Protein backbone atom coordinates (compact mmCIF):
# COMPACT_ATOMS: atom_id res chain seq x y z
CA UNK A 1 0.00 0.00 0.00
CA UNK A 2 2.33 2.76 1.38
CA UNK A 3 5.10 3.70 -1.02
CA UNK A 4 8.48 5.76 -1.52
CA UNK A 5 10.02 6.12 -4.91
CA UNK A 6 12.81 7.55 -5.57
CA UNK A 7 13.64 9.29 -8.91
CA UNK A 8 16.19 11.59 -11.08
CA UNK A 9 19.49 9.87 -9.72
CA UNK A 10 21.82 8.72 -11.98
CA UNK A 11 25.22 10.11 -13.17
CA UNK A 12 26.12 13.74 -13.36
CA UNK A 13 28.95 15.60 -13.65
CA UNK A 14 30.98 17.49 -10.86
CA UNK A 15 30.11 21.42 -10.66
CA UNK A 16 26.49 19.98 -11.57
CA UNK A 17 22.47 20.03 -10.78
CA UNK A 18 20.28 16.91 -9.75
CA UNK A 19 16.77 17.35 -8.94
CA UNK A 20 15.81 14.06 -6.76
CA UNK A 21 12.26 13.18 -6.60
CA UNK A 22 10.42 11.17 -3.73
CA UNK A 23 7.11 10.21 -5.53
CA UNK A 24 4.85 9.38 -2.23
CA UNK A 25 1.88 7.30 -2.59
CA UNK A 26 -1.07 5.16 -0.04
CA UNK A 27 -1.42 7.94 2.60
CA UNK A 28 -2.09 11.71 3.48
CA UNK A 29 0.74 13.28 1.61
CA UNK A 30 0.13 16.50 4.17
CA UNK A 31 0.52 14.49 7.21
CA UNK A 32 3.98 12.94 7.09
CA UNK A 33 7.59 14.85 6.52
CA UNK A 34 9.72 13.75 4.19
CA UNK A 35 13.12 13.21 4.80
CA UNK A 36 16.32 12.80 3.08
CA UNK A 37 18.89 10.49 3.93
CA UNK A 38 22.23 9.80 2.14
CA UNK A 39 24.78 7.00 2.47
CA UNK A 40 28.35 7.37 0.84
CA UNK A 41 29.43 3.53 -0.25
CA UNK A 42 30.36 1.78 2.53
CA UNK A 43 29.86 4.13 5.49
CA UNK A 44 26.88 5.18 8.00
CA UNK A 45 23.72 7.26 7.26
CA UNK A 46 23.58 10.83 7.22
CA UNK A 47 20.40 13.13 7.75
CA UNK A 48 20.33 15.88 5.39
CA UNK A 49 16.99 17.16 6.10
CA UNK A 50 12.81 17.12 6.01
CA UNK A 51 10.21 18.59 4.44
CA UNK A 52 6.29 19.36 5.80
CA UNK A 53 4.53 19.38 2.62
CA UNK A 54 1.33 21.47 4.66
CA UNK A 55 3.52 24.56 4.28
CA UNK A 56 6.60 23.47 2.99
CA UNK A 57 8.59 23.70 6.50
CA UNK A 58 11.75 22.79 6.17
CA UNK A 59 14.76 21.75 7.80
CA UNK A 60 18.10 21.02 7.37
CA UNK A 61 21.73 19.54 8.54
CA UNK A 62 24.26 22.47 8.39
CA UNK A 63 26.66 20.67 6.53
CA UNK A 64 23.79 20.54 3.24
CA UNK A 65 22.73 24.54 3.66
CA UNK A 66 22.31 26.64 0.54
CA UNK A 67 23.53 23.54 -2.09
CA UNK A 68 20.93 21.50 -1.45
CA UNK A 69 17.38 22.57 -1.64
CA UNK A 70 14.39 20.90 -0.46
CA UNK A 71 10.92 21.12 -1.84
CA UNK A 72 7.73 19.91 -2.52
CA UNK A 73 4.99 19.23 -4.91
CA UNK A 74 1.68 18.68 -2.90
CA UNK A 75 -0.67 18.11 -5.88
CA UNK A 76 2.24 15.20 -7.42
CA UNK A 77 2.71 13.81 -4.16
CA UNK A 78 6.49 14.37 -4.47
CA UNK A 79 8.97 16.29 -2.40
CA UNK A 80 11.91 16.90 -4.23
CA UNK A 81 15.64 17.40 -3.27
CA UNK A 82 18.01 19.98 -5.27
CA UNK A 83 21.64 19.14 -4.88
CA UNK A 84 23.77 21.65 -6.84
CA UNK A 85 27.60 22.19 -7.28
CA UNK A 86 28.21 18.86 -6.75
CA UNK A 87 31.91 17.41 -5.78
CA UNK A 88 33.00 13.60 -6.00
CA UNK A 89 32.36 13.72 -2.16
CA UNK A 90 28.74 13.60 -2.82
CA UNK A 91 28.16 10.37 -4.97
CA UNK A 92 26.30 8.42 -2.87
CA UNK A 93 22.76 6.46 -2.04
CA UNK A 94 20.09 9.23 -1.07
CA UNK A 95 17.14 7.72 0.35
CA UNK A 96 13.69 9.54 1.14
CA UNK A 97 11.65 8.31 4.07
CA UNK A 98 7.99 9.41 6.11
CA UNK A 99 7.99 10.65 9.35
CA UNK A 100 4.51 11.48 10.66
CA UNK A 101 3.35 14.91 12.35
CA UNK A 102 1.58 12.63 14.88
CA UNK A 103 3.20 10.57 17.49
CA UNK A 104 2.16 6.98 17.12
CA UNK A 105 2.70 3.39 15.62
CA UNK A 106 5.81 3.45 13.81
CA UNK A 107 5.46 6.95 13.67
CA UNK A 108 9.52 7.37 12.87
CA UNK A 109 10.80 6.23 9.30
CA UNK A 110 7.98 3.89 9.32
CA UNK A 111 8.87 3.91 5.33
CA UNK A 112 11.58 4.45 3.11
CA UNK A 113 12.51 4.22 -0.55
CA UNK A 114 14.95 2.17 -2.37
CA UNK A 115 17.20 4.90 -2.59
CA UNK A 116 18.85 6.01 -5.85
CA UNK A 117 22.85 6.35 -6.20
CA UNK A 118 24.35 9.91 -7.29
CA UNK A 119 27.49 9.43 -9.10
CA UNK A 120 29.69 12.58 -9.29
CA UNK A 121 32.18 11.94 -11.79
CA UNK A 122 33.67 13.27 -15.28
CA UNK A 123 33.79 9.78 -16.59
CA UNK A 124 30.78 8.57 -19.38
CA UNK A 125 28.35 6.14 -19.22
CA UNK A 126 29.75 2.60 -20.71
CA UNK A 127 27.96 -0.03 -20.74
CA UNK A 128 29.48 -3.84 -19.80
CA UNK A 129 30.89 -6.37 -21.70
CA UNK A 130 29.62 -9.86 -20.52
CA UNK A 131 31.67 -12.79 -20.63
CA UNK A 132 30.83 -16.54 -19.80
CA UNK A 133 32.48 -17.99 -16.71
CA UNK A 134 32.41 -21.71 -18.10
CA UNK A 135 31.77 -25.18 -15.66
CA UNK A 136 35.07 -28.05 -15.57
CA UNK A 137 38.45 -25.07 -16.49
CA UNK A 138 40.26 -28.32 -16.92
CA UNK A 139 38.88 -31.57 -15.48
CA UNK A 140 35.44 -32.31 -16.01
CA UNK A 141 32.44 -34.26 -13.79
CA UNK A 142 32.34 -34.64 -10.14
CA UNK A 143 29.37 -33.98 -7.12
CA UNK A 144 28.80 -29.62 -7.43
CA UNK A 145 29.65 -27.30 -10.67
CA UNK A 146 30.37 -23.45 -10.38
CA UNK A 147 29.53 -21.54 -13.71
CA UNK A 148 29.37 -18.06 -13.69
CA UNK A 149 29.10 -14.13 -15.89
CA UNK A 150 31.66 -11.40 -16.09
CA UNK A 151 29.94 -8.55 -16.12
CA UNK A 152 33.29 -6.34 -17.19
CA UNK A 153 33.87 -2.57 -17.93
CA UNK A 154 31.26 -0.58 -17.43
CA UNK A 155 30.09 2.95 -15.76
CA UNK A 156 28.40 4.08 -13.54
CA UNK A 157 26.97 1.80 -10.81
CA UNK A 158 24.70 -0.13 -10.63
CA UNK A 159 24.39 -3.37 -12.84
CA UNK A 160 21.42 -6.01 -12.04
CA UNK A 161 22.22 -9.96 -12.51
CA UNK A 162 19.31 -13.13 -13.39
CA UNK A 163 19.70 -16.34 -13.36
CA UNK A 164 17.18 -17.89 -15.65
CA UNK A 165 14.89 -14.89 -15.80
CA UNK A 166 14.31 -14.97 -11.98
CA UNK A 167 13.83 -18.91 -11.90
CA UNK A 168 17.63 -19.49 -10.46
CA UNK A 169 18.28 -17.93 -6.66
CA UNK A 170 19.56 -21.18 -5.00
CA UNK A 171 23.53 -20.94 -4.86
CA UNK A 172 23.88 -17.65 -6.45
CA UNK A 173 27.00 -15.48 -5.85
CA UNK A 174 26.42 -11.78 -7.16
CA UNK A 175 29.97 -10.10 -5.75
CA UNK A 176 29.95 -6.65 -5.06
CA UNK A 177 31.16 -4.57 -7.80
CA UNK A 178 34.61 -3.53 -7.91
CA UNK A 179 36.80 -0.57 -9.72
CA UNK A 180 39.42 -1.01 -11.53
CA UNK A 181 42.72 1.14 -12.13
CA UNK A 182 40.73 2.17 -15.23
CA UNK A 183 37.88 4.22 -13.41
CA UNK A 184 35.27 1.09 -15.23
CA UNK A 185 33.55 -1.28 -12.96
CA UNK A 186 33.20 -4.96 -12.85
CA UNK A 187 31.45 -8.23 -11.35
CA UNK A 188 30.96 -11.54 -11.49
CA UNK A 189 27.87 -13.72 -10.86
CA UNK A 190 28.40 -16.79 -9.88
CA UNK A 191 26.35 -20.17 -9.55
CA UNK A 192 27.21 -23.43 -8.07
CA UNK A 193 24.54 -26.36 -9.73
CA UNK A 194 24.69 -30.21 -9.24
CA UNK A 195 27.30 -31.17 -11.68
CA UNK A 196 24.28 -33.61 -12.83
CA UNK A 197 22.54 -31.13 -13.83
CA UNK A 198 25.05 -29.56 -16.51
CA UNK A 199 23.97 -32.26 -19.68
CA UNK A 200 20.36 -31.35 -19.09
CA UNK A 201 19.66 -27.88 -17.71
CA UNK A 202 20.65 -24.07 -19.96
CA UNK A 203 21.92 -21.17 -17.94
CA UNK A 204 21.40 -17.58 -19.08
CA UNK A 205 22.76 -14.59 -16.83
CA UNK A 206 20.84 -11.61 -17.39
CA UNK A 207 22.23 -8.44 -17.17
CA UNK A 208 20.69 -5.48 -17.13
CA UNK A 209 22.92 -1.79 -16.66
CA UNK A 210 19.71 1.00 -16.66
CA UNK A 211 22.47 3.95 -17.40
CA UNK A 212 23.67 2.54 -20.71
CA UNK A 213 20.34 1.00 -21.99
CA UNK A 214 22.39 -2.38 -22.04
CA UNK A 215 20.50 -5.58 -21.10
CA UNK A 216 22.25 -8.76 -22.24
CA UNK A 217 21.01 -12.44 -21.81
CA UNK A 218 24.25 -14.64 -22.17
CA UNK A 219 24.43 -18.46 -21.91
CA UNK A 220 26.95 -20.44 -20.02
CA UNK A 221 27.42 -23.62 -21.58
CA UNK A 222 30.61 -26.30 -20.60
CA UNK A 223 34.41 -26.51 -22.15
CA UNK A 224 36.95 -28.50 -23.04
CA UNK A 225 39.76 -26.52 -21.77
CA UNK B 1 23.16 19.26 17.71
CA UNK B 2 22.11 16.28 19.35
CA UNK B 3 24.56 13.89 18.00
CA UNK B 4 25.27 10.23 19.14
CA UNK B 5 28.23 7.53 19.57
CA UNK B 6 27.83 3.87 19.67
CA UNK B 7 29.25 1.18 21.55
CA UNK B 8 30.84 -1.13 19.87
CA UNK B 9 31.64 -0.40 16.44
CA UNK B 10 31.60 -4.03 15.52
CA UNK B 11 30.85 -7.63 16.97
CA UNK B 12 30.75 -11.12 16.29
CA UNK B 13 28.29 -13.52 18.31
CA UNK B 14 27.05 -16.73 17.78
CA UNK B 15 23.55 -17.97 17.18
CA UNK B 16 22.01 -17.92 20.19
CA UNK B 17 23.70 -15.26 22.47
CA UNK B 18 22.32 -12.18 23.83
CA UNK B 19 23.95 -9.18 21.99
CA UNK B 20 23.87 -5.52 23.80
CA UNK B 21 24.34 -2.87 21.56
CA UNK B 22 24.81 1.15 23.34
CA UNK B 23 24.05 4.39 22.04
CA UNK B 24 25.11 7.39 23.83
CA UNK B 25 23.51 11.04 22.88
CA UNK B 26 25.67 13.85 23.60
CA UNK B 27 22.56 15.72 25.10
CA UNK B 28 18.70 14.07 26.40
CA UNK B 29 16.15 13.07 23.90
CA UNK B 30 13.51 12.91 26.19
CA UNK B 31 10.96 15.23 25.68
CA UNK B 32 6.62 15.08 27.57
CA UNK B 33 7.97 11.66 29.00
CA UNK B 34 9.28 10.48 25.73
CA UNK B 35 12.38 9.39 25.19
CA UNK B 36 13.10 9.97 21.36
CA UNK B 37 15.73 7.50 20.08
CA UNK B 38 15.20 5.28 17.72
CA UNK B 39 16.61 1.83 16.25
CA UNK B 40 17.08 0.61 12.54
CA UNK B 41 18.69 -2.43 11.41
CA UNK B 42 20.23 -2.19 7.58
CA UNK B 43 20.70 -5.15 5.69
CA UNK B 44 22.90 -5.24 2.64
CA UNK B 45 21.61 -3.03 -0.51
CA UNK B 46 18.45 -2.69 1.44
CA UNK B 47 17.17 1.08 2.99
CA UNK B 48 16.86 0.98 7.11
CA UNK B 49 13.91 -0.77 8.74
CA UNK B 50 12.61 0.68 11.83
CA UNK B 51 13.50 -1.99 14.78
CA UNK B 52 12.54 0.00 18.22
CA UNK B 53 11.36 3.93 18.35
CA UNK B 54 10.58 5.39 21.60
CA UNK B 55 13.13 4.09 23.62
CA UNK B 56 10.73 0.72 23.93
CA UNK B 57 8.26 0.73 21.55
CA UNK B 58 8.27 -2.67 19.25
CA UNK B 59 8.02 -1.52 15.49
CA UNK B 60 5.10 -4.01 13.38
CA UNK B 61 6.73 -6.90 12.00
CA UNK B 62 9.73 -7.16 14.39
CA UNK B 63 10.33 -9.95 15.95
CA UNK B 64 10.45 -10.69 19.56
CA UNK B 65 14.26 -11.39 20.27
CA UNK B 66 14.89 -7.34 19.65
CA UNK B 67 13.56 -5.03 22.42
CA UNK B 68 15.07 -1.45 23.29
CA UNK B 69 16.03 0.43 26.70
CA UNK B 70 16.98 3.99 28.25
CA UNK B 71 16.32 7.50 29.43
CA UNK B 72 17.72 10.75 28.33
CA UNK B 73 21.64 10.54 27.05
CA UNK B 74 22.30 6.39 27.63
CA UNK B 75 20.08 3.76 24.96
CA UNK B 76 20.68 -0.46 24.80
CA UNK B 77 19.49 -2.15 21.57
CA UNK B 78 19.29 -6.06 22.77
CA UNK B 79 18.92 -9.22 20.42
CA UNK B 80 18.27 -11.85 23.17
CA UNK B 81 18.62 -15.16 20.78
CA UNK B 82 21.23 -13.53 17.93
CA UNK B 83 19.79 -15.38 14.35
CA UNK B 84 21.76 -15.98 11.02
CA UNK B 85 19.04 -13.40 9.69
CA UNK B 86 20.30 -10.79 11.87
CA UNK B 87 23.94 -9.75 9.98
CA UNK B 88 23.05 -6.45 9.77
CA UNK B 89 24.37 -2.53 10.51
CA UNK B 90 22.25 -1.25 13.52
CA UNK B 91 21.70 2.55 14.21
CA UNK B 92 20.78 4.73 16.81
CA UNK B 93 18.44 7.69 16.27
CA UNK B 94 17.51 11.07 17.72
CA UNK B 95 13.58 12.36 16.76
CA UNK B 96 13.37 15.09 19.44
CA UNK B 97 14.21 17.93 17.64
CA UNK B 98 15.70 18.99 14.13
CA UNK B 99 18.74 18.72 13.18
CA UNK B 100 17.73 14.40 13.18
CA UNK B 101 21.20 12.57 13.35
CA UNK B 102 21.98 8.39 13.51
CA UNK B 103 24.56 7.08 15.21
CA UNK B 104 28.15 6.16 13.17
CA UNK B 105 26.56 2.47 14.07
CA UNK B 106 27.45 -0.90 14.88
CA UNK B 107 27.99 -4.04 12.05
CA UNK B 108 26.50 -7.51 14.04
CA UNK B 109 28.75 -10.31 12.02
CA UNK B 110 27.42 -14.00 13.20
CA UNK B 111 30.21 -16.26 14.13
CA UNK B 112 29.88 -19.37 13.49
CA UNK B 113 32.40 -22.81 13.58
CA UNK B 114 35.59 -22.48 10.48
CA UNK B 115 34.56 -23.70 7.29
CA UNK B 116 37.01 -23.78 4.44
CA UNK B 117 36.39 -22.29 0.97
CA UNK B 118 35.29 -24.70 -2.39
CA UNK B 119 38.17 -23.65 -5.13
CA UNK B 120 37.34 -22.90 -8.78
CA UNK B 121 39.28 -21.49 -11.51
CA UNK B 122 38.03 -20.22 -14.32
CA UNK B 123 40.13 -19.29 -17.71
CA UNK B 124 39.80 -16.10 -19.98
CA UNK B 125 36.88 -16.54 -22.29
CA UNK B 126 36.96 -16.65 -26.13
CA UNK B 127 34.84 -14.05 -27.09
CA UNK B 128 36.83 -11.61 -24.41
CA UNK B 129 40.33 -13.04 -26.15
CA UNK B 130 38.54 -11.56 -29.80
CA UNK B 131 38.10 -7.84 -27.72
CA UNK B 132 41.84 -8.08 -26.62
CA UNK B 133 41.69 -9.07 -22.76
CA UNK B 134 42.00 -11.77 -20.46
CA UNK B 135 40.60 -11.76 -17.89
CA UNK B 136 41.08 -14.88 -15.18
CA UNK B 137 39.00 -15.26 -12.38
CA UNK B 138 39.18 -17.17 -9.18
CA UNK B 139 35.91 -18.07 -6.86
CA UNK B 140 36.38 -19.15 -3.51
CA UNK B 141 32.87 -20.25 -2.14
CA UNK B 142 31.29 -20.72 1.59
CA UNK B 143 33.85 -20.13 4.03
CA UNK B 144 34.17 -18.88 7.29
CA UNK B 145 36.11 -16.48 8.54
CA UNK B 146 36.31 -13.92 6.55
CA UNK B 147 40.16 -13.54 5.93
CA UNK B 148 41.24 -15.85 2.89
CA UNK B 149 44.59 -15.03 1.56
CA UNK B 150 44.07 -15.28 -2.46
CA UNK B 151 47.52 -15.27 -4.62
CA UNK B 152 48.11 -15.27 -8.94
CA UNK B 153 50.62 -17.31 -9.98
CA UNK B 154 51.55 -17.33 -14.08
CA UNK B 155 54.21 -19.63 -14.87
CA UNK B 156 55.21 -19.87 -11.39
CA UNK B 157 55.44 -16.18 -10.87
CA UNK B 158 53.68 -14.40 -8.07
CA UNK B 159 51.39 -12.29 -9.55
CA UNK B 160 51.10 -8.05 -8.25
CA UNK B 161 48.89 -5.38 -9.01
CA UNK B 162 46.93 -6.78 -11.51
CA UNK B 163 44.02 -8.95 -9.33
CA UNK B 164 40.97 -7.15 -7.74
CA UNK B 165 39.00 -9.33 -4.56
CA UNK B 166 35.19 -8.82 -3.51
CA UNK B 167 33.27 -10.02 -0.94
CA UNK B 168 30.34 -11.41 -0.88
CA UNK B 169 28.18 -10.30 2.85
CA UNK B 170 27.67 -13.29 5.43
CA UNK B 171 24.71 -15.70 3.92
CA UNK B 172 21.61 -15.64 6.32
CA UNK B 173 21.37 -18.97 6.75
CA UNK B 174 25.25 -20.87 6.87
CA UNK B 175 26.64 -17.93 8.02
CA UNK B 176 29.75 -18.11 5.35
CA UNK B 177 31.35 -16.06 3.15
CA UNK B 178 31.96 -16.19 -0.62
CA UNK B 179 34.90 -14.31 -2.73
CA UNK B 180 36.27 -13.94 -6.33
CA UNK B 181 39.13 -12.77 -7.45
CA UNK B 182 40.24 -11.08 -11.01
CA UNK B 183 43.53 -11.31 -12.69
CA UNK B 184 43.52 -9.43 -15.59
CA UNK B 185 46.44 -9.03 -18.27
CA UNK B 186 46.60 -8.10 -22.04
CA UNK B 187 45.46 -10.83 -24.49
CA UNK B 188 49.49 -10.40 -25.07
CA UNK B 189 50.58 -10.43 -21.50
CA UNK B 190 48.23 -13.26 -21.82
CA UNK B 191 49.81 -15.39 -24.77
CA UNK B 192 53.21 -15.57 -23.06
CA UNK B 193 52.59 -17.40 -20.07
CA UNK B 194 51.09 -21.27 -20.07
CA UNK B 195 50.40 -22.00 -16.39
CA UNK B 196 47.36 -19.55 -14.85
CA UNK B 197 46.82 -21.24 -10.94
CA UNK B 198 45.11 -19.61 -7.80
CA UNK B 199 46.89 -20.42 -4.72
CA UNK B 200 44.24 -20.02 -1.70
CA UNK B 201 45.10 -19.75 1.82
CA UNK B 202 42.46 -20.01 4.66
CA UNK B 203 42.26 -21.39 8.77
CA UNK B 204 39.72 -24.01 7.18
CA UNK B 205 42.52 -25.78 4.98
CA UNK B 206 45.17 -27.57 6.43
CA UNK B 207 47.77 -26.09 3.56
CA UNK B 208 46.81 -24.24 0.59
CA UNK B 209 44.96 -25.14 -2.49
CA UNK B 210 45.76 -24.55 -5.68
CA UNK B 211 43.46 -24.54 -8.77
CA UNK B 212 45.02 -24.28 -11.91
CA UNK B 213 44.89 -24.54 -15.89
CA UNK B 214 47.42 -24.45 -19.28
CA UNK B 215 46.74 -21.31 -21.46
CA UNK B 216 44.49 -22.33 -24.69
CA UNK B 217 40.68 -22.51 -25.65
CA UNK B 218 41.62 -26.62 -25.85
CA UNK C 1 -1.49 13.45 20.58
CA UNK C 2 1.69 15.32 20.46
CA UNK C 3 2.55 16.61 17.03
CA UNK C 4 5.80 18.38 15.11
CA UNK C 5 5.38 20.64 12.34
CA UNK C 6 8.34 22.73 13.30
CA UNK C 7 11.35 20.28 13.56
CA UNK C 8 10.27 19.94 17.20
CA UNK C 9 7.31 18.33 19.68
CA UNK C 10 4.68 20.38 20.68
CA UNK C 11 0.99 19.31 22.23
CA UNK C 12 -1.86 19.59 20.12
Amino acid sequence: EVQLVESGGGLVQPGGSLRLSCAASGYTFTNYWINWVRQAPGKGLEWVGDIYPSDSFTNYNQNFKDRFTISRDKSKNTAYLQMNSLRAEDTAVYYCARSSIYYGKDYVLDYWGQGTLVTVSSASTKGPSVFPLAPSSKSTSGGTAALGCLVKDYFPEPVTVSWNSGALTSGVHTFPAVLQSSGLYSLSSVVTVPSSSLGTQTYICNVNHKPSNTKVDKKVEPKSC
Amino acid sequence: DIQMTQSPSSLSASVGDRVTITCRASESVDNYGISFMNWFQQKPGKAPKLLIYSASNHASGVPSRFSGSGSGTDFTLTISSLQPEDFATYYCHQSKEAPYAFGQGTKVEIKRTVAAPSVFIFPPSDEQLKSGTASVVCLLNNFYPREAKVQWKVDNALQSGNSQESVTEQDSKDSTYSLSSTLTLSKADYEKHKVYACEVTHQGLSSPVTKSFNRGEC
Amino acid sequence: QLINTNGSWHIN
